[PDB]
């Protein structure tokens, strides 16, 4: 899972 | 109930990673609040037709920097507001918001703080947590390292949030491991430190301030999310708590009757009254926050839509859920924040955007 939009 | 008053984008187009209100502001003074991105921190007075007047920021002398956190407490000599900041540097800054000077700085973690809490009752008590799987606790009056919480028995991975009750007795914290742990401070051990802490002076003493070890969390879980932890409040003895799995759960540990004061290490249940769900919202570091009196909760999701629980009702399932959204609020909302008088909703995203939203 990522912290930040991409 | 809310509506959008006001919008604005800060100058760096980094993300806002966190807002706070400053809820030691005066009687009769404006309305003020801290945004922190980018390697800055920058404050903001709310006025009336939805006005945000920019006052200023401190930016640190780091281009490689990025603040992720800020809390408010006061000078517990002279009543005057403080703010203090921290982010991947893993440096603590205390800053004088009217000067925005740096009035001192504490390195310990070296590794990423990811967030900031004072203690409730007792403004110098300051909680940090951080990247390193540690939390430590620091007295900001006598500029001292209290205690850390660590050992292989606490954090294995980057610590998120954590929250202290409403008395300051007990920590809950929380992180990358999937866990919640609880961490007791109103022990003999803790309240000695924390006196001991207040004795302390470099210059009438030959001694470097011993902190605690602390290695052993009061209560430990891993059953109410099944990915990272990133936001947890308590609400009286429950806990509020969410990961990016587009849930807040309201748990407690032990079974349905067991007092909070009397769950022990070893307790291997939990008992969940509640769980509000809500769309979008699968990245991780999105903080919800609540007003001053724990009767509401707002979250941002990732495309920009606000959440608001009314929990202002007989049981935590029973909730009442409100959604504001804005045509133009499109980027990911990372933390909001109510002003002291809940008149006022601040929402900050990954665009460097923020919102005002006015009951």
């Amino acid at each position: 899972h990522r912290k930040v939009l991409r | 109930s809310f509506k959008c008053v006001n919008s604005l984008k800060e100058d760096h187009n980094q993300p806002l990673f966190g807002v706070q209100f400053n809820w030691h502001s005066k009687e009769g003074d404006p309305l003020v609040f801290a945004t922190v991105g980018s390697n800055r921190v920058t404050l903001y007075e709310c006025h009336s037709q939805g006005e945000i007047r920019l006052l200023q920021s401190y930016v640190d002398a780091d281009a490689d920097e990025n603040f992720y956190t800020c809390a408010w407490t006061y000078d517990s000599n002279t009543s005057h507001p403080l703010l203090a900041v921290a982010g991947s540097r893993g440096i603590i800054r205390i800053i004088n918001p009217i000067t925005m000077q740096c009035i001192k700085h504490y390195v310990g973690h070296g590794n990423a703080i990811n967030e900031l809490k004072f203690h409730p009752r007792d403004p110098n008590l300051l909680l940090s947590v951080s990247k390193d799987h540690a939390l430590r606790l620091w007295n900001i009056q006598t500029d001292t390292l209290v205690a850390i919480f660590g050992g292989v028995e606490g954090h294995r991975d980057e610590v998120l949030s954590a929250d202290y009750d409403l008395l300051g007795e007990k920590i809950m914290s929380c992180g990358m491991d999937h866990s919640l742990k609880l961490w007791r401070i109103n022990s003999k051990r803790m309240m000695n430190a924390i006196k001991e802490s207040y004795d302390y002076n470099p210059n009438k003493t030959n001694r470097p301030f011993i902190s605690q070890k602390i290695h052993f969390p009061d209560f430990s879980t891993r059953d109410i999310h099944r990915n990272y932890v990133d936001c947890v409040r308590w609400l009286g003895d429950l806990i509020l708590s969410k990961s990016c799995e587009n849930a807040i759960v309201c748990w407690k540990p032990g079974k349905m009757e067991d007092d909070i004061d009397k769950i022990k290490p070893s307790e291997s249940n939990v008992t969940i009254l509640g769980r509000f769900d809500y769309s979008q919202c699968d990245i991780w570091y999105m903080r919800f926050s609540m007003d001053f009196w724990q009767k509401m909760l707002a979250l941002g999701n990732q495309v920009g839509k606000l959440y608001v629980w009314d929990l202002e009702v007989e049981d935590p399932h029973k909730a009442k859920c409100t959604t504001l959204t804005h045509h133009k609020c499109g980027a990911a909302i990372r933390q909001t924040s109510f002003s002291r008088d809940s008149s006022i909703l601040i929402a900050v995203c990954d665009d460097a955007s923020i919102w005002r939203w006015d009951r």
